[PDB]
RNA sequence: GGGAUGAGCUGUGGGUAGGGGUGAAAGGCCAAUCAAACUCCGUGAUAGCUGGUUCUCCCCGAAAUGCAUUUAGGUGCAGC
RNA sequence: GGGUGGGGGAGUGAGAAUGCAGGCAUGAGUAGCGACAAGGCAAGUGAGAACCUUGCCCGCCGAAAGACCAAGGGUUCCUGGGCCAGGCCAGUCCGCCCAGGGUGAGUCGGGACCUAAGGCGAGGCCGACAGGCGUAGUCGAUGGACAACGGGUUGAUAUUC
């Protein structure tokens, strides 16, 4: 099966705009006084110092 | 414990068996291990059962542990420090902490450690 | 699964070399024609 | 309208579509929020984009002397750069082409209360 | 027209291996690629007024390098390794102490 | 799955060249192409056949019939 | 570098030839990422590590997936650097890039020794020309003859030092 004809700009764009990244929600944490923002699932690691904030 | 539902780690079930044994050995040797999150979740009950054998701490239990672990030094420390340390605690000997995923494949990672 | 080109330097020389070409007038004309065209190798 | 600073990253070796996927996450946000959104974004293109945004903020603070705490990512987009062509051999002697696309990433930050 | 032995010996080889051999009293030279062992032995004996035990030769092909679009080949060299007689006066390379 | 001490398998070197070779014979093979290889030249081969042939406006405006034809999807003369 | 006018000359006008060359879309962030031996942890290096280095486990080959040659390739070998191209991912690594270094024989494999099939071939015979064949001879190993073993050493050669 091969495409019968090339898609139109609108038809291509409607599908192409659905390929996007989901944004992760971030919470606030303070380590050694400095305050950072981390994803909530890493809150325990951030508190215990296993997170390298760079 | 409860068998894996779905495909076994590292390819086949024999490889999964080897993987669990090696991870348990490393965990008892170092007290703390960093690995992939599915592997840590699979390891937890497997390791706690061995710690229970060590808490019982008889010759029969030692043979049972040796049925799985091949590192005799790790077996010795498991029966001489780990079991006595956890004598007074009933279950829940380990702990899983989720950490940042690694590059290359974005695999979610975690650390698993003995409680103390 | 054997391909057509099996290299052999001595056979290549003895089948397509300078001394082979110079032996006949056809080969001499081939050499002269490549000289005329300006090829680096004859 | 607002005081602003510009930064550009030309010939970055990431496909423009892949760069757009992460740029759309931070367009319009403040610099501080955009930086950590890109920090925790798992996509690989989050690195170069974060570098450009940080460089633009640095330009504003150094050359323009603007307060970093009021900087907002106002404009950001990714154009196509030059494309290099390679060849991937396929079955039965066919040879297919491969494109190594690059991007030009432009960021404008402006300071506003 | 008149032949000089110094036309055969071109220059000494300077490298870690050559410096190692210098302690053993063995000298490495670059020679004209057409020469042979006996001619080299005669020439060294004449030049340095020394006694030569034996001569070892080796041909080395030149390296291929590419410059902008094509490959060019460096020149091929011949090295002669000369070991003096057991108790001969050393050859003073005049700057190669090892 | 067949042969596997034989009309065996195989390495190295050599020989047979295109209306020619070679063939325990299939028109098989002769450098991934063989009812006559490949390359260059004659050469811008030929094709009653297929396709294409690029700016504008004004005036007029058909034929698909007759005869002949190695002729019928071509063409000559007539007709328009 | 152009405009206008009187003349002169054209490679003078493209949308279609499954036309030619270059650039760029659609399919689409899709298929695929090349055998069914299998990887793990600790430590290190680093801006960056699933892939690099070290250690310890686990697994696979073992008439090979080990060790030597010949043919073929040609510096791919060693050391020190490198990391925008290449490696079907990343790479601090590399059979990739850069510079320098490295191959030592009276006895090993060949020539300087010998000939087979076959090649060339003084004269020669034959053939309008072109040329065909061939004697003397001379080449041509896959064969005949012919003298070395053990150990050590370099980052890289060794029956060669
Ligand atoms: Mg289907
Ligand atoms: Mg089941
Ligand atoms: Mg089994
Ligand atoms: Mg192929
Ligand atoms: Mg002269
Ligand atoms: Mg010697
Ligand atoms: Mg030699
Ligand atoms: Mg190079
Ligand atoms: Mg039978
Ligand atoms: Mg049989
Ligand atoms: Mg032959
Ligand atoms: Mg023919
Ligand atoms: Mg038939
Ligand atoms: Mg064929
Ligand atoms: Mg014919
Ligand atoms: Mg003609
Ligand atoms: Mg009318
Ligand atoms: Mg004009
Ligand atoms: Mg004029
Ligand atoms: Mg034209
Ligand atoms: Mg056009
Ligand atoms: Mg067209
Ligand atoms: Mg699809
Ligand atoms: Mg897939
Ligand atoms: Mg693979
Ligand atoms: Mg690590
Ligand atoms: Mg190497
Ligand atoms: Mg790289
Ligand atoms: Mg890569
Ligand atoms: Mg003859
Ligand atoms: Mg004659
Ligand atoms: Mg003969
Ligand atoms: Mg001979
Ligand atoms: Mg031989
Ligand atoms: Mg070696």
């Amino acid at each position: 099966a091969v495409p019968k004809r090339r898609k139109s700009r609108s038809n291509t764009r409607s599908r192409r705009s659905q390929w996007k990244a989901a944004k992760t929600e971030l919470v606030g944490v303070t380590v050694a006084g400095h305050a950072h923002k981390v994803p909530r699932r890493l809150l325990k690691a951030a508190r215990l110092g296993l997170i390298d904030f760079d | 414990p409860k068998p894996t539902k779905g495909p076994r780690l590292g390819g086949s079930s024999s490889h999964q068996k080897a993987i669990l044994a090696n991870l348990a050995t490393s965990l008892f040797e170092h007290g703390r291990i960093t690995t992939t999150e599915p592997k840590a979740r699979a390891l937890r009950p497997y390791a706690e059962k061995l710690i229970t054998h060590a808490k019982k701490g008889a010759l029969h239990n030692r043979r049972e542990v040796l049925k799985k672990l091949r590192d005799k030094d790790v077996v010795h420390t498991l029966f001489a420090e780990i079991g006595p340390f956890f004598a007074d605690r009933d279950g829940g000997y380990t702990r899983i902490i989720k950490i940042e995923a690694r590059k290359g494949d974005n695999a979610p990672m975690a650390v698993i450690e003995l409680v103390r | 699964g054997k391909r057509t080109f099996q290299p052999n330097n001595r056979r290549r020389a003895r089948v397509h070399g300078f001394r082979l070409r110079m032996r006949t007038r056809a080969g001499r004309s081939i050499v002269s024609s490549r000289r005329r065209k300006g090829r680096r190798t004859l | 309208e607002y005081p602003s600073a510009v930064a550009k990253a030309r010939f970055v070796r990431v496909s423009p579509r892949k760069a757009r996927r992460v740029i759309d996450l931070v367009r319009g946000r403040s610099v501080s929020d955009a930086l950590d959104i890109l920090r925790w974004a798992p996509q690989a293109a989050s690195g170069p984009v974060a570098k450009v945004i940080a460089s633009a903020a640095a330009n504003a603070q150094n050359n323009g002397g603007l307060d970093p705490a009021t900087l907002v990512v106002a404009t950001v987009y990714a154009d196509q750069g030059p494309t290099a062509k390679r060849i991937r051999p396929r079955a039965q002697g066919r040879a297919f082409r491969i494109r190594r696309r690059t991007s030009h990433i432009t960021v404008v930050v402006e300071s506003r209360p | 027209t008149l032949a000089d032995p110094r036309d055969i010996i071109l220059a000494p080889v300077i490298s870690e291996k050559s410096y190692g051999l210098l302690d053993d009293n063995v000298y490495t030279f670059l020679v004209r690629p057409d020469s042979n062992k006996t001619q080299i032995k005669i020439a060294v004996e004449k030049i340095f007024a020394v006694k030569v035990a034996s001569v070892n030769t080796a041909n080395r092909q030149g390296k291929r390098k590419r410059t902008r679009t094509g490959y060019g080949k460096r020149k091929s060299t011949k090295r002669a390794i000369v070991t003096l007689a057991p108790g001969s006066r050393p050859i003073d390379l005049f700057g190669a102490p090892a």
